[PDB]
Protein backbone atom coordinates (compact mmCIF):
# COMPACT_ATOMS: atom_id res chain seq x y z
CA UNK A 1 0.00 0.00 0.00
CA UNK A 2 2.97 2.26 -0.92
CA UNK A 3 3.30 2.62 2.90
CA UNK A 4 3.89 5.73 4.99
CA UNK A 5 7.08 4.09 6.24
CA UNK A 6 8.86 4.31 2.88
CA UNK A 7 7.50 7.83 2.44
CA UNK A 8 9.45 8.98 5.50
CA UNK A 9 12.49 11.24 5.28
CA UNK A 10 15.60 10.31 7.25
CA UNK A 11 14.78 13.03 9.77
CA UNK A 12 11.20 11.74 9.96
CA UNK A 13 12.56 8.25 10.61
CA UNK A 14 14.77 9.48 13.46
CA UNK A 15 12.03 11.55 15.12
CA UNK A 16 9.53 8.68 15.07
CA UNK A 17 12.05 6.24 16.55
CA UNK A 18 13.22 8.66 19.25
CA UNK A 19 9.62 9.35 20.29
CA UNK A 20 8.78 5.64 20.40
CA UNK A 21 11.54 5.03 22.96
CA UNK A 22 10.42 3.13 26.08
CA UNK A 23 11.11 4.56 29.55
CA UNK A 24 13.77 3.33 31.96
CA UNK A 25 12.08 1.09 34.52
CA UNK A 26 13.11 0.44 38.12
CA UNK A 27 14.01 -2.88 39.73
CA UNK A 28 12.32 -4.44 42.76
CA UNK A 29 15.76 -4.47 44.39
CA UNK A 30 15.53 -4.77 48.16
CA UNK A 31 18.81 -3.68 49.84
CA UNK A 32 17.73 -5.16 53.19
CA UNK A 33 18.53 -8.72 52.14
CA UNK A 34 21.65 -10.38 50.68
CA UNK A 35 21.71 -11.67 47.11
CA UNK A 36 21.08 -15.32 46.33
CA UNK A 37 21.00 -17.04 42.94
CA UNK A 38 17.21 -17.24 43.16
CA UNK A 39 16.61 -13.67 44.34
CA UNK A 40 18.90 -12.19 41.69
CA UNK A 41 17.35 -14.32 38.94
CA UNK A 42 13.94 -13.25 40.24
CA UNK A 43 14.99 -9.60 40.18
CA UNK A 44 16.24 -9.68 36.58
CA UNK A 45 13.35 -11.72 35.17
CA UNK A 46 10.81 -9.51 36.97
CA UNK A 47 12.43 -6.52 35.26
CA UNK A 48 12.55 -8.21 31.86
CA UNK A 49 8.84 -9.02 32.13
CA UNK A 50 7.86 -5.39 32.70
CA UNK A 51 10.25 -4.23 29.98
CA UNK A 52 8.61 -6.69 27.58
CA UNK A 53 5.23 -4.97 27.96
CA UNK A 54 6.79 -1.65 26.93
CA UNK A 55 8.73 -3.35 24.12
CA UNK A 56 5.56 -4.72 22.53
CA UNK A 57 4.05 -1.23 22.39
CA UNK A 58 7.36 0.21 21.19
CA UNK A 59 7.42 -2.29 18.32
CA UNK A 60 4.00 -1.12 17.11
CA UNK A 61 5.44 2.38 16.75
CA UNK A 62 8.41 1.18 14.70
CA UNK A 63 7.64 2.31 11.11
CA UNK A 64 6.31 -0.53 8.96
CA UNK A 65 5.85 -3.00 11.82
CA UNK A 66 2.06 -2.82 12.12
CA UNK A 67 1.78 -3.32 8.35
CA UNK A 68 2.64 -6.97 9.03
CA UNK A 69 -0.06 -9.49 9.90
CA UNK A 70 -0.18 -10.51 13.55
CA UNK A 71 1.66 -13.79 12.94
CA UNK A 72 4.98 -12.29 11.72
CA UNK A 73 4.71 -9.53 14.33
CA UNK A 74 4.63 -12.29 16.93
CA UNK A 75 7.48 -14.08 15.13
CA UNK A 76 9.77 -11.04 14.97
CA UNK A 77 9.28 -10.20 18.64
CA UNK A 78 9.72 -13.83 19.70
CA UNK A 79 13.01 -13.96 17.79
CA UNK A 80 14.46 -10.59 18.80
CA UNK A 81 13.16 -9.85 22.31
CA UNK A 82 16.32 -10.78 24.23
CA UNK A 83 18.50 -9.08 21.61
CA UNK A 84 16.46 -5.91 22.09
CA UNK A 85 16.75 -6.10 25.88
CA UNK A 86 20.51 -6.54 25.49
CA UNK A 87 21.21 -3.67 23.10
CA UNK A 88 19.15 -1.45 25.40
CA UNK A 89 21.05 -2.58 28.49
CA UNK A 90 24.37 -2.13 26.71
CA UNK A 91 23.29 1.35 25.57
CA UNK A 92 22.34 2.63 29.03
CA UNK A 93 25.45 1.02 30.53
CA UNK A 94 27.74 2.95 28.17
CA UNK A 95 28.80 5.69 30.59
CA UNK A 96 29.25 3.16 33.40
CA UNK A 97 32.57 1.37 32.75
CA UNK A 98 32.71 -2.12 34.27
CA UNK A 99 29.04 -2.03 35.25
CA UNK A 100 25.65 -2.95 33.79
CA UNK A 101 22.77 -0.52 34.36
CA UNK A 102 19.76 -2.86 34.46
CA UNK A 103 17.87 -0.17 36.35
CA UNK A 104 18.74 3.16 38.02
CA UNK A 105 18.61 1.23 41.31
CA UNK A 106 20.22 -1.94 39.94
CA UNK A 107 23.81 -1.36 38.82
CA UNK A 108 25.87 -4.56 38.75
CA UNK A 109 29.50 -5.49 38.09
CA UNK A 110 30.76 -8.89 36.92
CA UNK A 111 31.45 -10.02 40.49
CA UNK A 112 27.76 -9.66 41.32
CA UNK A 113 27.01 -11.72 38.23
CA UNK A 114 28.87 -14.59 39.89
CA UNK A 115 25.96 -14.91 42.33
CA UNK A 116 24.05 -16.74 39.59
CA UNK A 117 25.58 -19.89 38.08
CA UNK A 118 26.99 -19.32 34.60
CA UNK A 119 25.71 -15.75 34.37
CA UNK A 120 29.07 -13.99 34.73
CA UNK A 121 30.06 -15.23 31.26
CA UNK A 122 27.01 -13.41 29.92
CA UNK A 123 27.78 -10.26 31.92
CA UNK A 124 31.31 -10.22 30.47
CA UNK A 125 30.00 -10.32 26.90
CA UNK A 126 27.48 -7.55 27.64
CA UNK A 127 30.15 -5.42 29.31
CA UNK A 128 32.52 -5.86 26.36
CA UNK A 129 29.76 -4.80 23.97
CA UNK A 130 29.14 -1.75 26.15
CA UNK A 131 32.85 -0.90 26.00
CA UNK A 132 32.74 -1.24 22.22
CA UNK A 133 29.80 1.17 21.91
CA UNK A 134 31.54 3.59 24.28
CA UNK A 135 34.74 3.36 22.24
CA UNK A 136 32.80 4.09 19.05
CA UNK A 137 30.93 7.01 20.65
CA UNK A 138 27.59 5.48 19.68
CA UNK A 139 24.92 8.16 19.31
CA UNK A 140 21.32 7.89 20.47
CA UNK A 141 20.02 8.38 16.93
CA UNK A 142 22.27 5.53 15.80
CA UNK A 143 21.14 3.36 18.71
CA UNK A 144 17.42 3.57 17.91
CA UNK A 145 18.18 2.70 14.28
CA UNK A 146 20.16 -0.37 15.34
CA UNK A 147 17.46 -1.54 17.76
CA UNK A 148 14.81 -1.27 15.04
CA UNK A 149 17.07 -3.15 12.64
CA UNK A 150 17.34 -5.97 15.19
CA UNK A 151 13.55 -6.17 15.44
CA UNK A 152 12.98 -6.38 11.69
CA UNK A 153 16.00 -8.48 10.68
CA UNK A 154 16.57 -11.15 13.34
CA UNK A 155 13.49 -13.20 12.47
CA UNK A 156 13.04 -12.30 8.80
CA UNK A 157 15.14 -15.23 7.57
CA UNK A 158 12.90 -17.67 9.44
CA UNK A 159 9.78 -16.81 7.42
CA UNK A 160 6.54 -13.44 -0.06
CA UNK A 161 6.17 -9.67 -0.52
CA UNK A 162 5.85 -9.58 3.28
CA UNK A 163 9.60 -10.13 3.50
CA UNK A 164 10.09 -7.62 0.71
CA UNK A 165 8.26 -4.99 2.78
CA UNK A 166 10.52 -5.63 5.77
CA UNK A 167 13.58 -5.25 3.54
CA UNK A 168 12.30 -1.95 2.13
CA UNK A 169 12.01 -0.58 5.67
CA UNK A 170 15.44 -1.96 6.59
CA UNK A 171 16.88 -0.16 3.56
CA UNK A 172 15.21 3.05 4.75
CA UNK A 173 16.88 2.63 8.14
CA UNK A 174 20.19 2.09 6.35
CA UNK A 175 19.60 5.34 4.46
CA UNK A 176 18.85 6.97 7.80
CA UNK A 177 22.09 5.78 9.43
CA UNK A 178 24.18 7.11 6.54
CA UNK A 179 22.25 10.39 6.66
CA UNK A 180 23.09 10.71 10.36
CA UNK A 181 26.79 9.98 9.85
CA UNK A 182 26.99 12.47 6.98
CA UNK A 183 25.37 15.19 9.09
CA UNK A 184 27.91 14.41 11.81
CA UNK A 185 30.69 15.38 9.40
CA UNK A 186 32.00 11.90 8.61
CA UNK A 187 33.69 11.52 5.23
CA UNK A 188 32.10 9.26 2.61
CA UNK A 189 34.62 6.53 3.42
CA UNK A 190 34.09 6.88 7.17
CA UNK A 191 30.34 6.50 6.61
CA UNK A 192 30.40 3.00 5.09
CA UNK A 193 33.20 1.98 7.46
CA UNK A 194 31.19 2.99 10.53
CA UNK A 195 28.02 1.45 9.08
CA UNK A 196 29.84 -1.87 8.81
CA UNK A 197 31.26 -1.61 12.34
CA UNK A 198 27.84 -1.02 13.89
CA UNK A 199 26.14 -3.82 11.95
CA UNK A 200 28.89 -6.35 12.72
CA UNK A 201 28.23 -5.74 16.42
CA UNK A 202 24.69 -7.02 15.82
CA UNK A 203 26.30 -10.39 15.09
CA UNK A 204 27.73 -10.44 18.62
CA UNK A 205 24.40 -9.30 20.06
CA UNK A 206 22.74 -12.26 18.34
CA UNK A 207 25.41 -14.51 19.85
CA UNK A 208 24.82 -13.09 23.34
CA UNK A 209 21.08 -13.61 22.88
CA UNK A 210 21.42 -17.31 22.02
CA UNK A 211 23.69 -17.82 25.02
CA UNK A 212 21.36 -15.87 27.30
CA UNK A 213 18.40 -17.86 26.02
CA UNK A 214 20.10 -21.16 26.87
CA UNK A 215 21.03 -19.84 30.32
CA UNK A 216 17.50 -18.64 31.08
CA UNK A 217 16.20 -22.01 29.91
CA UNK A 218 18.52 -23.94 32.24
CA UNK A 219 17.49 -21.74 35.17
CA UNK A 220 13.84 -22.48 34.42
CA UNK A 221 14.45 -26.22 34.06
CA UNK A 222 16.03 -26.29 37.51
CA UNK A 223 13.16 -24.42 39.18
CA UNK A 224 15.52 -21.67 40.32
CA UNK A 225 12.90 -19.00 39.67
CA UNK A 226 9.29 -18.90 38.44
CA UNK A 227 8.96 -17.09 35.10
CA UNK A 228 5.86 -15.11 34.10
CA UNK A 229 3.54 -16.73 31.55
CA UNK A 230 4.61 -14.16 28.95
CA UNK A 231 8.28 -14.88 29.63
CA UNK A 232 7.69 -18.64 29.47
CA UNK A 233 6.10 -18.24 26.04
CA UNK A 234 8.87 -15.99 24.68
CA UNK A 235 11.38 -18.57 25.91
CA UNK A 236 9.35 -21.48 24.55
CA UNK A 237 9.44 -19.95 21.06
CA UNK A 238 13.11 -20.93 20.80
CA UNK A 239 12.54 -24.62 21.58
CA UNK A 240 16.08 -25.09 22.97
CA UNK A 241 17.55 -27.99 24.96
CA UNK B 1 -3.99 -18.46 22.77
CA UNK B 2 -0.62 -16.72 23.06
CA UNK B 3 -0.27 -13.77 25.44
CA UNK B 4 2.00 -11.97 22.99
CA UNK B 5 -0.71 -12.36 20.35
CA UNK B 6 -3.26 -10.76 22.68
CA UNK B 7 -0.94 -7.96 23.80
CA UNK B 8 -0.19 -6.98 20.20
CA UNK B 9 -3.82 -5.86 19.77
CA UNK B 10 -4.49 -4.18 23.11
CA UNK C 1 52.08 -4.70 8.17
CA UNK C 2 51.20 -5.41 4.54
CA UNK C 3 47.46 -6.07 4.59
CA UNK C 4 46.88 -2.37 5.25
CA UNK C 5 48.91 -1.45 2.16
CA UNK C 6 46.85 -3.69 -0.12
CA UNK C 7 44.53 -1.92 -2.53
CA UNK C 8 40.96 -3.05 -3.17
CA UNK C 9 41.97 -5.22 -6.13
CA UNK C 10 44.85 -6.88 -4.27
CA UNK C 11 42.48 -7.71 -1.43
CA UNK C 12 40.12 -9.48 -3.83
CA UNK C 13 43.08 -11.18 -5.52
CA UNK C 14 44.54 -12.37 -2.22
CA UNK C 15 41.19 -13.69 -1.00
CA UNK C 16 40.36 -15.49 -4.25
CA UNK C 17 43.75 -17.21 -4.33
CA UNK C 18 43.44 -18.16 -0.67
CA UNK C 19 40.22 -20.07 -1.39
CA UNK C 20 40.25 -23.68 -0.15
CA UNK C 21 39.42 -26.59 -2.49
CA UNK C 22 35.99 -28.18 -2.79
CA UNK C 23 36.37 -31.57 -1.10
CA UNK C 24 34.49 -34.71 -2.08
CA UNK C 25 32.52 -36.98 0.23
CA UNK C 26 33.35 -40.68 0.60
CA UNK C 27 29.69 -41.26 -0.14
CA UNK C 28 27.92 -44.36 -1.40
CA UNK C 29 28.02 -47.68 -3.12
CA UNK C 30 26.16 -49.25 -0.17
CA UNK C 31 23.09 -47.26 -1.20
CA UNK C 32 20.79 -45.50 1.15
CA UNK C 33 21.17 -43.55 4.40
CA UNK C 34 20.72 -44.23 8.08
CA UNK C 35 20.96 -41.59 10.82
CA UNK C 36 24.48 -42.77 11.63
CA UNK C 37 25.42 -43.13 7.95
CA UNK C 38 24.63 -39.51 7.09
CA UNK C 39 26.10 -38.03 10.28
CA UNK C 40 29.28 -39.96 9.51
CA UNK C 41 29.62 -38.41 6.06
CA UNK C 42 28.86 -34.90 7.29
CA UNK C 43 31.27 -35.03 10.24
CA UNK C 44 33.99 -36.71 8.16
CA UNK C 45 33.60 -33.95 5.58
CA UNK C 46 33.64 -31.16 8.18
CA UNK C 47 36.80 -32.59 9.75
CA UNK C 48 38.69 -32.57 6.45
CA UNK C 49 37.37 -29.10 5.62
CA UNK C 50 38.76 -27.86 8.94
CA UNK C 51 42.31 -28.76 7.92
CA UNK C 52 42.03 -26.66 4.75
CA UNK C 53 40.25 -23.82 6.58
CA UNK C 54 43.24 -23.37 8.88
CA UNK C 55 45.64 -22.98 5.96
CA UNK C 56 43.13 -20.64 4.32
CA UNK C 57 42.95 -18.52 7.47
CA UNK C 58 46.72 -18.08 7.43
CA UNK C 59 46.44 -16.75 3.88
CA UNK C 60 43.87 -14.16 4.96
CA UNK C 61 45.58 -10.72 4.98
CA UNK C 62 46.57 -9.64 8.49
CA UNK C 63 45.78 -12.96 10.17
CA UNK C 64 49.37 -14.16 10.58
CA UNK C 65 50.23 -10.80 12.15
CA UNK C 66 48.20 -11.87 15.18
CA UNK C 67 49.51 -13.99 18.05
CA UNK C 68 49.06 -17.76 17.95
CA UNK C 69 46.63 -17.36 20.86
CA UNK C 70 44.41 -14.89 19.02
CA UNK C 71 44.48 -16.99 15.84
CA UNK C 72 43.26 -20.00 17.83
CA UNK C 73 40.45 -18.02 19.47
CA UNK C 74 39.22 -16.58 16.16
CA UNK C 75 39.11 -19.97 14.46
CA UNK C 76 37.53 -21.61 17.51
CA UNK C 77 34.75 -19.02 17.49
CA UNK C 78 34.07 -18.92 13.76
CA UNK C 79 34.83 -22.35 12.29
CA UNK C 80 31.21 -23.48 11.98
CA UNK C 81 30.09 -20.11 10.60
CA UNK C 82 32.80 -20.39 7.95
CA UNK C 83 31.64 -23.91 7.05
CA UNK C 84 28.04 -22.71 6.81
CA UNK C 85 28.62 -19.66 4.61
CA UNK C 86 30.70 -21.90 2.34
CA UNK C 87 27.96 -24.51 2.12
CA UNK C 88 25.37 -21.80 1.50
CA UNK C 89 27.52 -20.20 -1.21
CA UNK C 90 28.08 -23.36 -3.25
CA UNK C 91 24.43 -24.35 -2.80
CA UNK C 92 23.29 -21.05 -4.32
CA UNK C 93 22.46 -22.40 -7.78
CA UNK C 94 20.77 -25.47 -6.32
CA UNK C 95 17.38 -24.23 -4.99
CA UNK C 96 16.05 -26.41 -2.18
CA UNK C 97 19.29 -28.38 -2.01
CA UNK C 98 22.48 -28.33 0.06
CA UNK C 99 25.69 -29.08 -1.83
CA UNK C 100 27.95 -30.41 0.92
CA UNK C 101 30.13 -31.97 -1.77
CA UNK C 102 29.90 -32.37 -5.58
CA UNK C 103 28.89 -35.99 -4.93
CA UNK C 104 26.75 -35.16 -1.89
CA UNK C 105 23.74 -33.02 -2.82
CA UNK C 106 20.98 -33.22 -0.21
CA UNK C 107 17.41 -31.92 -0.06
CA UNK C 108 15.65 -30.91 3.17
CA UNK C 109 13.70 -34.18 3.40
CA UNK C 110 17.06 -35.95 3.66
CA UNK C 111 17.70 -33.68 6.64
CA UNK C 112 14.93 -35.59 8.38
CA UNK C 113 17.21 -38.65 8.35
CA UNK C 114 18.94 -37.17 11.40
CA UNK C 115 17.11 -36.06 14.55
CA UNK C 116 16.62 -32.29 14.64
CA UNK C 117 18.76 -31.50 11.60
CA UNK C 118 15.97 -30.56 9.19
CA UNK C 119 15.51 -27.36 11.23
CA UNK C 120 19.15 -26.50 10.59
CA UNK C 121 18.80 -27.43 6.92
CA UNK C 122 15.84 -25.06 6.60
CA UNK C 123 17.91 -22.18 7.98
CA UNK C 124 20.78 -22.94 5.60
CA UNK C 125 18.50 -23.22 2.57
CA UNK C 126 16.74 -19.93 3.33
CA UNK C 127 20.13 -18.23 3.61
CA UNK C 128 21.10 -19.73 0.25
CA UNK C 129 17.88 -18.46 -1.34
CA UNK C 130 18.72 -15.06 0.12
CA UNK C 131 22.18 -15.00 -1.47
CA UNK C 132 20.68 -16.21 -4.76
CA UNK C 133 18.10 -13.40 -4.80
CA UNK C 134 20.82 -10.86 -3.99
CA UNK C 135 22.87 -12.28 -6.86
CA UNK C 136 25.83 -12.68 -4.50
CA UNK C 137 29.18 -12.49 -6.30
CA UNK C 138 32.21 -14.67 -5.59
CA UNK C 139 34.26 -11.57 -4.83
CA UNK C 140 31.60 -10.54 -2.30
CA UNK C 141 31.56 -14.05 -0.84
CA UNK C 142 35.28 -14.20 -0.06
CA UNK C 143 35.04 -10.78 1.60
CA UNK C 144 32.15 -11.90 3.83
CA UNK C 145 33.88 -15.11 4.88
CA UNK C 146 37.04 -13.23 5.87
CA UNK C 147 34.92 -10.77 7.85
CA UNK C 148 33.37 -13.67 9.78
CA UNK C 149 36.83 -15.00 10.66
CA UNK C 150 38.06 -11.68 12.05
CA UNK C 151 34.84 -10.34 13.58
CA UNK C 152 33.06 -13.25 15.28
CA UNK C 153 35.66 -13.70 18.03
CA UNK C 154 37.09 -10.19 18.42
CA UNK C 155 34.51 -9.20 21.06
CA UNK C 156 35.60 -11.97 23.42
CA UNK C 157 39.30 -11.10 23.61
CA UNK C 158 43.51 -5.55 29.09
CA UNK C 159 47.19 -5.75 28.12
CA UNK C 160 48.76 -4.30 25.01
CA UNK C 161 46.29 -6.70 23.40
CA UNK C 162 44.58 -3.41 22.46
CA UNK C 163 47.10 -3.39 19.61
CA UNK C 164 45.73 -6.75 18.45
CA UNK C 165 42.08 -5.64 18.40
CA UNK C 166 43.00 -2.39 16.65
CA UNK C 167 44.82 -4.34 13.93
CA UNK C 168 41.84 -6.65 13.41
CA UNK C 169 39.56 -3.63 13.02
CA UNK C 170 41.89 -1.92 10.55
CA UNK C 171 41.77 -5.00 8.33
CA UNK C 172 37.98 -5.19 8.75
CA UNK C 173 37.63 -1.62 7.46
CA UNK C 174 39.85 -2.65 4.55
CA UNK C 175 37.49 -5.48 3.62
CA UNK C 176 34.60 -3.02 3.90
CA UNK C 177 36.35 -0.66 1.47
CA UNK C 178 36.82 -3.69 -0.77
CA UNK C 179 33.14 -4.66 -0.67
CA UNK C 180 32.16 -1.09 -1.52
CA UNK C 181 34.77 -0.98 -4.29
CA UNK C 182 33.21 -4.09 -5.84
CA UNK C 183 29.74 -2.53 -5.74
CA UNK C 184 30.97 0.79 -7.11
CA UNK C 185 32.66 -1.15 -9.91
CA UNK C 186 29.39 -3.04 -10.42
CA UNK C 187 27.80 0.30 -11.31
CA UNK C 188 25.76 0.60 -8.12
CA UNK C 189 24.95 4.11 -6.91
CA UNK C 190 26.09 5.45 -3.54
CA UNK C 191 22.70 4.78 -1.97
CA UNK C 192 22.64 1.29 -3.48
CA UNK C 193 26.19 0.58 -2.30
CA UNK C 194 25.37 1.34 1.34
CA UNK C 195 22.09 -0.58 1.16
CA UNK C 196 23.66 -3.73 -0.29
CA UNK C 197 26.51 -3.53 2.22
CA UNK C 198 23.98 -3.43 5.06
CA UNK C 199 22.02 -6.31 3.56
CA UNK C 200 25.07 -8.57 3.32
CA UNK C 201 26.27 -7.87 6.86
CA UNK C 202 22.85 -8.44 8.45
CA UNK C 203 22.88 -11.92 6.93
CA UNK C 204 25.97 -12.57 9.05
CA UNK C 205 23.67 -12.13 12.05
CA UNK C 206 21.61 -15.08 10.83
CA UNK C 207 24.76 -17.08 10.08
CA UNK C 208 25.88 -16.52 13.67
CA UNK C 209 22.46 -17.77 14.78
CA UNK C 210 22.76 -20.91 12.65
CA UNK C 211 26.20 -21.70 14.04
CA UNK C 212 24.95 -21.49 17.62
CA UNK C 213 22.11 -23.86 16.76
CA UNK C 214 24.43 -26.19 14.85
CA UNK C 215 26.94 -26.26 17.70
CA UNK C 216 24.20 -27.36 20.10
CA UNK C 217 22.98 -30.05 17.69
CA UNK C 218 26.50 -31.36 17.07
CA UNK C 219 26.97 -31.42 20.84
CA UNK C 220 23.81 -33.48 21.36
CA UNK C 221 24.96 -35.96 18.72
CA UNK C 222 28.38 -36.09 20.37
CA UNK C 223 27.05 -37.03 23.82
CA UNK C 224 24.93 -40.00 22.72
CA UNK C 225 27.83 -41.47 20.73
CA UNK C 226 25.78 -41.99 17.57
CA UNK C 227 28.71 -40.74 15.50
CA UNK C 228 32.49 -40.89 16.03
CA UNK C 229 34.00 -37.39 15.97
CA UNK C 230 37.64 -36.66 15.17
CA UNK C 231 39.90 -35.30 17.91
CA UNK C 232 40.23 -32.02 16.00
CA UNK C 233 36.46 -31.66 15.65
CA UNK C 234 35.87 -32.51 19.32
CA UNK C 235 38.32 -29.80 20.37
CA UNK C 236 36.72 -27.13 18.17
CA UNK C 237 33.39 -28.10 19.73
CA UNK C 238 34.90 -28.05 23.22
CA UNK C 239 36.05 -24.44 22.75
CA UNK C 240 32.43 -23.27 22.81
CA UNK C 241 31.85 -25.07 26.12
CA UNK C 242 28.34 -26.46 25.54
CA UNK D 1 49.24 -28.29 23.02
CA UNK D 2 45.86 -28.26 21.27
CA UNK D 3 45.57 -29.80 17.79
CA UNK D 4 44.57 -26.39 16.44
CA UNK D 5 47.82 -25.02 17.88
CA UNK D 6 49.87 -27.57 15.93
CA UNK D 7 47.99 -27.02 12.68
CA UNK D 8 48.45 -23.24 12.84
CA UNK D 9 52.20 -23.82 13.20
CA UNK D 10 52.12 -26.70 10.69
C1 LIG E 1 18.35 -13.41 33.91
C2 LIG E 1 19.17 -13.27 32.60
C3 LIG E 1 20.11 -12.06 32.76
C4 LIG E 1 19.41 -10.71 32.66
C5 LIG E 1 18.67 -10.55 31.31
C6 LIG E 1 18.22 -9.10 31.06
C7 LIG E 1 17.16 -8.61 31.74
C8 LIG E 1 16.71 -7.36 31.57
C9 LIG E 1 17.31 -6.53 30.71
O1 LIG E 1 16.88 -5.25 30.52
C10 LIG E 1 18.36 -7.02 30.03
C11 LIG E 1 18.84 -8.27 30.18
C12 LIG E 1 20.05 -8.62 29.32
F1 LIG E 1 21.07 -9.06 30.04
F2 LIG E 1 19.72 -9.61 28.50
F3 LIG E 1 20.52 -7.64 28.58
C13 LIG E 1 17.66 -11.70 31.19
C14 LIG E 1 18.21 -13.13 31.40
C15 LIG E 1 19.07 -13.57 30.19
C16 LIG E 1 20.17 -14.49 30.75
C17 LIG E 1 19.90 -14.58 32.26
O2 LIG E 1 19.15 -15.72 32.58
C1 LIG F 1 26.58 -32.75 11.33
C2 LIG F 1 26.11 -31.28 11.37
C3 LIG F 1 25.51 -30.93 9.99
C4 LIG F 1 26.54 -30.70 8.89
C5 LIG F 1 27.52 -29.57 9.25
C6 LIG F 1 28.36 -29.12 8.04
C7 LIG F 1 29.35 -29.92 7.58
C8 LIG F 1 30.13 -29.60 6.54
C9 LIG F 1 29.95 -28.44 5.89
O1 LIG F 1 30.72 -28.07 4.83
C10 LIG F 1 28.97 -27.64 6.35
C11 LIG F 1 28.18 -27.94 7.39
C12 LIG F 1 27.13 -26.88 7.73
F1 LIG F 1 25.91 -27.40 7.78
F2 LIG F 1 27.39 -26.39 8.93
F3 LIG F 1 27.06 -25.86 6.90
C13 LIG F 1 28.20 -29.96 10.57
C14 LIG F 1 27.28 -30.34 11.75
C15 LIG F 1 26.59 -29.09 12.33
C16 LIG F 1 25.20 -29.55 12.82
C17 LIG F 1 25.14 -31.05 12.54
O2 LIG F 1 25.49 -31.80 13.67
Amino acid sequence: KNSLALSLTADQMVSALLDAEPPILYSEYDPTRPFSEASMMGLLTNLADRELVHMINWAKRVPGFVDLTLHDQVHLLECAWLEILMIGLVWRSMEHPGKLLFAPNLLLDRNQGKCVEGMVEIFDMLLATSSRFRMMNLQGEEFVCLKSIILLNSGVYTFLEEKDHIHRVLDKITDTLIHLMAKAGLTLQQQHQRLAQLLLILSHIRHMSNKGMEHLYSMKCKNVVPLSDLLLEMLDAHRLH
Amino acid sequence: HKILHRLLQD
